[PDB]
Parts: C-alpha cells; sequence; structure tokens
C-alpha cells in the first residue's frame, strides 16, 4: 500500500454503506437417516479367491507287469590258453 | 534291466482336420502343450482340389 498526501487514502469505509439484507441466516440443517434393506450374506461372481495354473506340470501314472521267460543261444566252447 | 523313460514316454502320430478358411487371412492351428512335436504335416485339401 501506498498513501499519498496530500491526496490521502480515506480513512476507512465509513458509515454511508448501503447494508442491502439481513439475510445471513443459514438454518441449521435437523435429519433422521435410515438405510435398512434386508442384506443377504452372498454375492455371485465368476471366480474370486483362486490362482489359476498357468502351466501344469506332466503327470502320470505307473504299472508295469510280468514274468521272467527266455530264449538263449551261448558261445562256443574254446581251448584254454595258459594257468 | 530296462530302460524306464524310453518306455515312459509315447512316440506317437496322430491327425486332425479344421476348417475356417478365408481368402487372405491367417488361419492358425494351435499345438496342444505337453506334447513335444517333431513334425508337422498340413494338407490343403481345396474343395477336393490340391
Amino acid at each position: 500500500a501506498l498513501i499519498n498526501p496530500q491526496f490521502p487514502y480515506a480513512g476507512p469505509v465509513p458509515i454511508p454503506g448501503p447494508a442491502p439484507t439481513e439475510t445471513m441466516p443459514l438454518l441449521n440443517y435437523r435429519v433422521e437417516g435410515r438405510i435398512a434393506g434386508i442384506q443377504q450374506a452372498r454375492q455371485f461372481m465368476p471366480f474370486l479367491q483362486g490362482p489359476h495354473r498357468a502351466v501344469a506340470e506332466q503327470t502320470y501314472h505307473a504299472i508295469g507287469t510280468g514274468i521272467q521267460m527266455g530264449q538263449t543261444f551261448n558261445q562256443p566252447l574254446i581251448n584254454t590258453q595258459e594257468g | 534291466i530296462l530302460p524306464l523313460i524310453d518306455l515312459s514316454t509315447l512316440y506317437n502320430l496322430e491327425n486332425s482336420a479344421q476348417a475356417g478358411l478365408t481368402p487372405n487371412v491367417d488361419f492358425v492351428v494351435q499345438y496342444a502343450n505337453l506334447y513335444r512335436y517333431l513334425s508337422t504335416i498340413a494338407v490343403f485339401d481345396n474343395g477336393g482340389s490340391f
């Protein structure tokens, strides 16, 4: 702010002001609020809580069976070298 | 005395048929998982014309 003498800035907005209204009042709000609809315990989703496999491992079962059977052919006898 | 991996692996040949081809559009036949595909043969039976 600058004040300049001799033209000085009025020393106030004075008493000639026009009170325009008495509408100043905010009427307090008084209220009762009830949000009470029956609630049912459940919601349907496509899927909740699953941690789906991105790849599975290979998996398997097992079997064996049979017996011990055989047809054989042997090497001929040979002269013994030494000993 | 037996090799166990050889006998628990399967070496198979299998065929299938797919349709829905359209000119200039990529027709894709997906490979399944788990299988180790050694070769692929595709025969374009173009409505009886080869």
